[PDB]
């Protein structure tokens, strides 16, 4: 039977600091014991100082981000180039993410 | 586009008045005059078919009383057609009721539904309105004996005694005049005839030209029985009250 | 007056629009010509092509709908073209239901009940043409059954069509009196065709050239037009006779 | 489906339709709505041109939505059935969802919503009805009259009057009631209710029906014999 | 859910209904009354999946409720019980059926008779003296069988429903929690309080 | 005259007054300018406002990164075909990783508008549009009629009295085409352009709506006091 | 696209006329004179074959049609409309009745049927009314032989005998006077024949004259035997040859 | 008869400008935006002295930062009030955040021309959309059936709307307090109503960053025109 | 009357007066022709110059459908292009279900239906274009046009807009003078003369030439534009026969 899903393995990394933050991902992407690539990366910037990574089935995470990369250029258009604070992106992020609540995103995202 | 053709159906007059519904009505008023009086102990129902010819089929014919389960009767006036299909939806409505409940259709519901039906009509989907008007006869165990009218505006009154159709100016008059309270069911099948001999276009009322039916407790303790007059038994009634 | 405009009934209870369709069949001033032989069905139309820079070729009002049945069209040719799809769409898909070829009769009823709903439907006019459908039936034989705007449709023993379709009508009605048969008692269809021709001459009073005609011609299991060629050779034998 | 814009409007700005379903409402029979200091009273003309009539099994001019809310109207008979319907479903639906009776606000707010659809809707004509919506809400004894016409705008009323002759009827309520002292008792409210209908009525016989609501689901429509009292008691102090 | 019974005798019909609602291993609620007034002179009782039941039961309720207002009267019991079977009988052929058994005890006016109901999730009705659903029946029928009269009053009726609920505390192996006891007869509905 | 009463008939003389009558709401519409170089294009709009205490009517919009308009005529309806733009543009990016040509674009105008004169109900866009944007081809400007009719140029005007600036450039032409490199001098040429259709009014600082787009520069809107160094 | 028309075409004038279904009777009125004539052990329903043009082959074109093995229906106006009418009429027989019950409607039902179809072509959005008026003869067991009119209108009338189309006031007053009660078919036949011989001005033959029965039930007509239940269509359109004899007779 | 969304010759569509003549006949509404908060007034206009002034709502509130005044036939409004909640509070679900009040107007027009052959025919009333948001602080927008919105300083809408205009062109400027914009639509509102100006046959309001948007109780309004008559007798 | 009102109606004549409307929409429209020649078809069009402010080459009016039919139109270009829109999809879908791409005559029939289709109803408008189109296909090549009733014929020879007249005489010149054939490389320096001489009905505004062709020989069954020297090369030409 047909699988739709993969594990594309890798790893990222999120830390806060009191006037910047990180976000961390290695660039290695495999599946089952072979490697795919050395530098596949997916952490991603997204505009309006927002970093974004969703790590596990690598079709379902760049899928998730590009969504995302788009929701933020409609927020400009529609609300005059306003910047999408962090707080706001995440909650945009859930409705993405639960909208798909029946057959999910199988990653762990981080922004 | 199609707008240049549209009659538009379902609309007012300056005065407040549906055009479709008022001239629905000016074609009922050359129709055959129906008449149906409500006594004590049960209901009539007397009608005058369309200028008969002296070919047409009498006894095997319906055109004025229709029977829309065993407890509830309706005399038409207007087009025979679309009562028909007013009639057939009234028969079904009775029967999702019994269905649902196990009890027969109280009479009013009955009425209320296929009048709901004519006012859907008036209001919305740019159609004509059917060119009917009912009197229904019914029982059932709450009210008893009922008559009510319906029209193609949707609207249903009671009555106790109700004519339709044409002349019912002069009709309701009469009847205004002879009827009472304390009535019973032979005395109602006199007048309902005396009126039509009255109000009627033709020159004298005969058998043929005539359809009646009543709605009796007259079966066997506590239950009713509906009679649609045969040619022959109209013969004899119209005979026995001395009009022919 | 828009009971002029779309398909309802006029006070004398007429439809304007179906008889205003009539009238567009004509348009073309084009006259066609059916007759039955004994093995076949001929028809014959005349072939105008005014300007010189259209291909003849492509200039037809012949229309082979299976490879049984031909239709010959009286009208614009954007109905005709209408028509004849329509009429090759029901003729295969009669065939694939069905498990054999649409006869002749059959398809002119179908057609002609689509013609019907245009009439008593108001959001589709009329066609402005008048289809004249022929073949040799399995069943029946030879086959002409013609349909008009109204949506009437009837077999035929011969008909013509057009603006002189009077004129045809009566010179093969005066002939079918003669000969005392419902056909051109003939062999080859050759000579049917030869036939065709000959009595739409004397009844336009016209001569033809080889590009002033187009012929049809059906035969059992098959339904064919003639080249400029075919129509050459055969007004030959007409001349030499 | 018939999508045809019936109800527009006209260069000078207004939907013909729309105030044509007035007219009907014009046309109707005339129905009033007083409100006391502790009750609801609505009173109806019924036309006498209408003789041999049914009384029993004639629909009734006041119709109950719910256990605590009254609808009476003016204008077309046929229509009215449909927005009662429509408000009786809703009133049993908000009972299962919000777990309590709706608000007579509430209530005239749907009823007024539909009509006000029905303006701006294809296919479909305005309500040629007004409706007087009364009652108390759950819980309170406030009393509560509200007034719909068929544009879908709605208000609340001291006291009110819609149908035939309701200017009348009216100018006879907007001296004769007092804001400051509404009728204090159901019999004041209901004299008043009387009197304003014998303004335009004919005769006090079967003409006049009353309805008078009172607190916590206490509804009572009142017979001929004691309408006619108070058709009698008016008519005697009147001779002075 | 789990227990409910129906006991219909001379002048009334009375039905009894546990109080538990249990979920896994804990017991949530010790005092749920199990049951809806459809209208003045009819209530039904209810058991079987959970949401369910209360579901079920409160859009019927609603739909009697509507007739009602509508028609300025109330419905029969037995005009009742066939429109929640008919319900019932649409259900266990949807996409997703309601998993509800219900007893529906009324008292008609016009026959002055009362009248108990049984109808299963499948919109099987039955009209019983006594009716129960779920394991309950497996004790209370043999137990009514014997101890049943039709001529009972009340308040044998009662004592009739007393012996039941002994003795399925006796044998089930389950805690219900008691009874709701209510009684359906010419004076509307009543909630018998100490039982 | 009996012809005018929708958009699916035609006049005897092969005319559609519907959708005249919506290229008549544009000629009622604010004037706005459009030219380009090599290098850039250059929106220039006149803002109009309903009296002293309303703000200005925006008149230009941005589609994406490389590309927009400017609208004259009714502005929901450019909100409306700008949203359209936006979508296809985005669809452009998302499925093929590519920006939408400014030629595709107008073509996806026309087809648009189209529709809306052929079908019985709906009615014509009353809207104009100016359309520039810089692709793989260089810099472009449009201007779209909606009739459908969609025309790439160098430079032109729509709007009330835009003929004043349209003759403007029509002389200006070999001066402004080889503006390249170089964004203020372009803009100036469309402002001294757009200044030949005004009467009475003059150019002030809340009044004047200017964007460009070019080969390093994303397609950007200068409003307020951005436009102050232009008066 | 798409049928715009959804509104009705045939509304009520001031004066309460339905003008499209009027004028539908006034097309009826202009159509070519058909009739019925019920007997005690039959009923017989004829028409004129107007022929088009003389090349026409009037056998093609039926007038008088099958419905049922014992039923049968002719017309008065508009063919086309006859024909479409025809089809839906013989559809429905099967839809709505032998599909569900096992047997073919009786006739009443079968006219109620084809009726409704017409009165809905008289309501309906986008649609002219049906311009013919029907004559349909039919026998069933528990009814027996029976003859029904159907109008434009969607209104029907059981008959003894009428006519109807062209000099249909002449041919009833004709019908009056010889049809009584104790008819055969035979007789009836014979006084059709009379009737339409003086509405029709041409040629009076077989050829020219369409005519068809409903009598006994006719085992060779079948097609098949050994079901003893099935015993044949009661529907037999008489031959060209069959009533030429008749009118050597006349 | 003719299309729904039909253009006039001059380049106009006939059921909006017939719309707006419908709005000219409604009862006047005026709102002035300030520093310290935008201010909405309406007349009242009881048709008749037995209705409960009270009842009538022409002032709506649409979320906590955005208030909204209505004019011309307002029963049409109740739709546009239940988008414009709906729309306010479902952005802050999807985003955690304030609407801003232009987004909210924009979305509010965005019905206005969904109108054919969506509903029948334009709105017949005009909104005057007042609020508050962090980026461009103090708004007031006036909503047409157009789908057309401007943004104003101060603007007067319905039958005494151009009389009205002119004098707020004159009064109002870039200091005013908002108890100075409070009297000054009390002002305007007594000069073009045709019944005197009081309590309850006039109402106000306004909308606060710090308290959101309030509508004045009539005991508060009593006050302000009470204020108002004394000042203008001062001098 | 009032025939003329609505389209879909028959006159009394048995004409549908919106057809001729749209025929008159056709008529104002701008010169567009199409040479069947040896091998193949040649296509050119009047491009009226409005203003100087037109770029020269980038407002392109003939359009190709599948790659081997080109189609070039006259009246209202909207309504060209919706109709080449369809034609692509029809093309589309007949080489997705059959393989082959769409013969000539087959895709010219698609057209004249779909054409046909909007004298059918009165709620859509005739189209006010008159279609010249045509190409290479397994039986060679032909040319095709295409009217606003749906009408159409195969040509030697097509001409229609406001230049038809001058147009056509030219063309029916070229038929008599070449029986045996027109070549590819001909009919392009033709179709530049007889666009130049039908700007003689046009002629207050100067105008720009557009050319395209299919041929089995010099496209090798392709549609391709006549761009750079082989365009200039036939304008040169055409200007020399004016003069
Ligand atoms: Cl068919
Ligand atoms: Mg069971």
């Amino acid at each position: 039977q047909f699988n739709p899903y993969g594990d594309n393995g890798g790893t990222i990394l999120g830390i806060a600091g009191e006037d910047f933050a990180v976000l961390a991902g290695d660039t290695r992407n495999i599946t089952d014991y072979s490697i795919n690539s050395r530098y596949e990366p997916k952490v991603f910037d997204c505009g309006d100082n927002i970093v974004m990574s969703a790590n596990g089935f690598a079709a379902d995470g760049d899928a998730l981000v590009k969504r995302f990369k788009n929701s933020v250029k409609w927020y400009h258009f529609d609300h005059n180039d306003k910047k999408l604070s962090i707080n706001s992106a995440a909650r945009n992020i859930q409705h993405l993410l639960y909208g798909k609540r029946f057959f999910p995103y199988y990653v762990h995202t981080i922004i | 586009g199609s707008r240049r053709y549209d009659s538009r159906t379902t609309i007012f007059s300056p005065e407040g008045r549906l055009y479709q519904v008022e001239y629905a009505l000016e074609s009922i008023s050359h129709a055959g005059t129906a008449i149906g009086i409500m006594a004590s102990d049960g209901i009539v129902l007397a009608a005058e078919r369309k200028v008969t010819s002296t070919l047409l089929e009498q006894d095997t014919s319906t055109e004025k009383l229709y029977k829309l389960n065993d407890k509830i009767a309706v005399a038409v006036a207007g087009l025979t057609a679309d009562a028909e299909i007013l009639i057939n939806t009234a028969r079904i409505h009775a029967q999702n009721y019994l269905k649902t409940y196990n009890e027969d259709i109280p009479v009013e519901i009955l009425v209320r539904r296929l009048s709901d039906i004519k006012q859907g009509y008036t209001q919305h989907g740019g159609l004509r309105p059917f060119g009917v008007s009912f009197i229904y006869a019914g029982y059932d165990d709450r009210y008893g004996y009922q008559l009510y009218t319906s029209n193609p505006s949707g609207n249903y009154t009671g009555w106790k005694a109700i004519s339709v159709g044409a002349n019912t100016s002069a009709a309701q008059t009469l009847l205004q005049m002879d009827y009472k309270d304390d009535m019973k069911v032979d005395d109602a099948i006199e007048l309902a005839l005396k009126t039509l001999s009255k109000t009627t276009d033709s020159s004298a009322l005969t058998y043929d030209r005539l359809e009646f039916a009543t709605i009796r407790k007259g079966a066997n303790d506590g239950e009713v029985y509906q009679k649609i007059f045969k040619p022959q038994e109209i013969k004899d009634i119209l005979v026995k009250t001395g009009i022919t | 007056g828009y009971d002029r405009h779309i398909t309802i009934f006029s006070p004398e209870g007429r439809l304007y629009q179906v008889e205003y369709a009539f009238k567009a069949t004509n348009q073309t001033n084009i006259n066609s010509l059916a007759v039955r032989g004994k093995d076949c069905t001929v028809v014959i139309s005349q072939k105008k092509v005014p300007d010189k820079l259209l291909d003849p070729t492509t200039v037809s009002y012949i229309f082979c709908i299976s490879r049984t049945i031909g239709m010959v069209v009286n009208g614009p040719i954007p109905d005709a073209r209408n028509a004849a799809l329509r009429a090759k769409a029901e003729a295969a898909e009669f065939r694939y239901k069905y498990g054999y070829d649409m006869p002749c009769d059959v398809l002119a009823k179908r057609m002609a009940n689509l013609s019907q709903i245009y009439t008593q439907r108001a959001y589709m006019r009329p066609l402005g043409v008048i289809l004249t459908f022929v073949s040799v039936d399995e069943e029946l034989g030879p086959s002409i059954y013609k349909t008009d705007p109204a949506g009437y449709y009837v077999g035929y023993k011969a008909t013509a069509t057009g603006p002189k379709q009077q004129e045809i009508t009566t010179n093969l009605e005066n002939h079918f009196k003669k000969s005392k048969i419902d056909h051109i008692n003939e062999e080859s269809w050759e000579k049917v065709v030869e036939f065709a021709i000959t009595h739409m001459i004397d009844a336009l009073g016209t001569e033809f050239s080889k590009n002033d005609l187009e012929v049809g011609v059906a035969t059992k299991d098959k339904f064919f037009t003639l080249s400029a060629e075919n129509i050459e050779e055969r007004l030959v034998a007409i001349a030499e006779q | 489906g018939y999508d045809r814009a019936l109800s527009i409007f006209s260069p000078d700005g207004h939907i013909f339709q729309v105030e044509y379903a007035l007219e009907a409402v014009k046309r109707g029979t005339c129905a009033v709505g007083v409100k006391g200091k502790n009750c609801v009273v609505l009173g109806c003309e019924r036309r006498s041109t209408l003789k041999l009539q049914d009384t029993r099994i004639t629909p009734s001019k006041v119709s109950k939505i719910d256990s605590h809310v009254v609808l009476s109207f003016s204008g077309l008979n046929a229509d009215s059935r449909i927005l009662i319907e429509k408000a009786r479903v809703e009133a049993q639906s908000h009972r299962l969802t919000l777990e309590d009776p709706v608000t007579v606000e509430y209530l005239t707010r749907y009823v007024a919503g539909v009509q006000q659809r029905y303006t701006q809707s294809g296919g479909v004509r305005p309500f040629g009805v007004s409706t007087l919506i009364a009652g108390f809400d759950p819980r309170d004894d406030e009393p509560k009259l509200y007034q719909t016409e068929p544009s879908g705008i709605y208000s609340s009323w001291s006291a009110q009057t819609i149908g035939r002759n309701s200017k009348t009827v009216r100018e006879f309520l907007e001296k004769n009631y007092d804001r400051k002292e509404p009728p204090a008792t159901v019999e004041e409210c209901v004299k008043l209710t009387v009197r304003s209908l014998l303004e335009v009525v004919q005769t006090g016989a079967k003409n006049i029906e009353i309805t008078v609501v009172k607190p916590d689901s206490d509804i009572v429509a009142l017979s001929s014999e004691e309408i006619n009292q108070y058709v009698t008691q008016i008519e005697q102090e009147k001779q002075e | 859910m789990d227990i409910i019974l129906g006991i219909r005798v001379q002048d009334s019909v009375i039905l009894a209904s546990s109080k538990a609602v249990t979920r896994g291993i804990s017991v949530l609620k010790d005092s749920d009354d199990k049951t809806r007034q459809l209208s003045p002179h009819t209530l039904m009782s209810f058991a079987g999946e959970a949401g369910d039941t209360v579901q079920f039961a409160e859009y019927i309720q609603a739909n009697i409720q509507l007739y009602s207002i509508r028609e300025d009267y109330e419905l029969s019991p037995q005009a009742v019980s066939s429109f929640v079977r008919q319900e019932l009988a649409k259900s266990i052929r949807s996409r997703r059926p309601y998993q509800v058994n219900v007893l529906i005890g009324g008292y008609d006016k016009k026959k002055n008779k009362p009248e108990l109901y049984q109808i299963d999730y499948l919109g099987t009705k039955v009209e019983l003296p006594y009716g129960a659903h779920g394991y309950s029946g497996f004790y209370t029928f043999s137990l009514l069988d014997h101890h049943y009269r039709p001529d009972m009053t009340t308040e044998e009726g009662l004592d009739l429903l007393k012996l039941c609920v002994q003795e399925l505390e006796k044998r089930m192996p389950m805690d219900f929690k008691g009874v709701i006891v209510k009684i359906v007869d010419k004076d509307g509905i009543r909630q018998v309080d100490d039982f | 005259n009996n012809y005018d009463g929708d958009t699916v008939t035609f006049s005897p003389t092969g005319r559609l007054f519907q959708v005249e009558y919506a290229l008549e709401a544009i000629k009622q519409g604010s004037v706005t300018v459009g030219l380009r170089s090599n290098t850039h294009a250059v929106l220039v709009a006149l803002k109009r406002n309903a009296d002293e205490l309303s703000s200005y009517q925006k008149k230009i919009i941005k589609c994406d990164e490389h590309m927009g308009l400017s609208l004259a005529g009714l502005a929901p309806d450019a909100r409306v075909l700008s949203n359209y733009l936006r979508q296809q543009c985005n669809y452009s990016s998302l499925v093929f990783n590519r920006k939408l040509a400014v030629e595709r674009a107008g073509h996806l105008l026309c087809d648009k508008a189209q529709k809306n004169t052929q079908s019985y109900g709906g009615r014509p866009y009353g809207v104009g549009l100016l359309i520039i944007g810089y692709d793989k081809s260089g810099a472009h400007l449009l201007e779209f009629q909606p009739s459908g009719n969609v025309t790439e140029l160098y430079g032109t005007a729509i709007g009330a009295r835009s003929q004043g600036a349209k003759t403007y450039l029509e002389r200006t032409l070999d001066t402004f085409i080889k503006i390249d490199g170089n964004p203020d001098e372009l803009i100036k040429a469309g402002v001294e352009a757009i200044s030949q259709s005004l009467r009475d009014e003059s150019l002030t600082v809340d009044n004047l709506s200017i964007a460009i787009v070019g080969k390093d520069t994303p397609f950007t809107i200068y409003d307020g006091e951005a436009v102050a160094k232009y008066i | 696209m798409t049928d715009r028309y959804s509104f009705s075409l045939t509304t009520f004038s001031p004066s309460g006329k339905l003008g499209q279904i009027d004028y539908a009777l006034t097309a009826v009125k202009q159509g070519v004179t058909s009739l019925g004539i019920k007997a005690t052990n039959g009923v017989v329903i004829a028409t004129e074959k107007k022929s088009s043009s003389p090349l026409a082959m009037s056998e093609t074109l039926s007038k008088v049609s099958l419905l049922t093995p014992d039923i049968g229906a002719v017309y008065s106006g508009m063919g086309p409309d006859y024909r479409v009418l025809v089809d839906k009429s013989r559809k429905v027989a099967h839809t709505s009745y032998k599909r569900i019950y096992g047997e073919y409607p009786p006739t009443k039902l079968l006219v109620s049927e084809v009726a409704k179809i017409m009165q809905e072509a008289t309501q309906s959005g986008g649609v002219r009314p049906f311009g013919v008026s029907l004559l349909i003869a039919g026998h069933d067991e528990f009814n027996g032989f029976s003859l029904y009119q159907v109008d434009p209108s969607g209104s029907y009338f059981p008959w003894k005998a009428t006519a109807i189309g062209k000099g249909s006031v002449a041919a009833k007053t004709f019908l009056e006077k010889r049809w009584n009660d104790e008819l055969e078919l035979e007789d009836a036949i014979h006084i059709a024949l009379l009737t339409l011989k003086e509405s029709v001005e041409g040629e009076f033959n077989g050829d020219t004259i369409e005519l068809a029965i409903i009598g006994d039930e006719n085992p060779d007509l079948l097609g098949y035997t050994g079901i003893p239940t099935d015993k044949g269509p009661r529907f037999r359109k008489l031959t060209s040859q069959e009533i030429n004899d008749r009118l050597e007779a006349l | 008869d003719r299309g729904v969304s039909t253009f006039s010759p001059e380049g106009r569509l006939f059921q909006v400008e017939y719309s707006l003549e419908a709005i000219k006949l409604g009862s006047t509404a005026i709102g002035i935006a300030t520093k310290e908060g935008v201010v909405l007034g309406v007349e009242k206009r009881a048709t008749s002295p037995l209705l409960e002034s009270d009842s009538i709502e022409k002032i709506v509130e649409i979320d906590r930062h955005i208030g909204c005044a209505m004019s011309g036939l307002t029963a049409d409004a109740r739709s546009m009030i239940e988008h414009a909640r709906t729309a306010a509070v479902t952005h802050n679900l999807y985003y955690d955040e304030d609407i801003n009040v232009e987004s909210l107007t924009q979305s509010v027009c965005d019905l206005a021309l969904r109108f054919g052959e969506l509903m029948s025919r334009p709105f017949g009333v005009a909104l005057l959309i007042a609020g508050h948001d962090a980026d461009d602080g103090y708004q007031l927008f006036h909503a047409e059936p157009s789908g057309t919105f401007y943004r104003y300083n101060a603007k007067a809408i319905g039958s005494g709307s151009e009389g009205a205009q002119a004098e707020l062109l004159n009064e109002w400027h870039s200091s005013l307090t908002l108890k100075e914009a409070e009297l000054l639509v009390l002002k305007i509102l007594k000069q073009v109503m045709e019944e005197k100006l009081d309590e309850n046959n006039a109402q106000l309001s306004c909308i606060t960053k710090q308290d959101g948007f309030k509508i004045y109780d009539n005991e508060k309004t009593a006050e302000l025109i009470k204020e108002l008559k004394e000042k203008e007798a001062a001098e | 009357t009032g025939y003329d009102l609505s389209n879909s109606v028959f006159s009394p004549d048995g004409r549908n007066f919106q057809v001729e409307y749209a025929v008159k929409a056709v008529e104002n429209g701008t010169t567009s022709i199409g040479i069947k020649c040896n091998d193949g078809v040649v296509f050119a069009v009047e491009k009226l110059i409005t203003s100087k402010l037109l770029v020269p080459q980038k407002n392109v009016k003939i359009q190709v459908v599948d790659r081997h039919i080109g189609c070039v139109y006259s009246g209202l270009i909207p309504d060209g292009r919706h109709l080449v829109n369809r034609g692509r999809e029809e093309a589309a879908s007949f080489k997705k279900l059959y393989k082959t791409p769409i013969p000539i005559p087959a895709f010219a029939d698609r057209l004249g239906q779909y054409v046909q289709a909007h004298t059918l109803y009165n709620s859509v408008r005739p189209f006010g274009v008159s279609t010249i189109f045509g190409g290479v296909d397994k039986n060679g090549a032909h040319l095709y046009m295409l009217e606003p009733s749906g009408s159409y014929w195969g040509y030697k020879g097509a001409a229609t807009g406001k230049g038809r007249q001058s147009a056509k005489a030219e063309l029916e010149k070229l038929v008599d003078h070449h029986p045996e054939g027109l070549s590819a490389r001909e009919a392009v320096k033709q179709a530049a003369k007889i666009i130049y001489l039908a700007h003689e009905d046009n002629k207050e505004k100067d105008f720009e030439l557009e050319i395209s062709w299919c041929s089995l020989s010099e496209t090798n069954g392709l549609h391709k534009f006549v761009k750079g020297d082989l365009l200039q090369e036939a304008i040169d030409f055409a200007q020399k026969e004016i003069n």
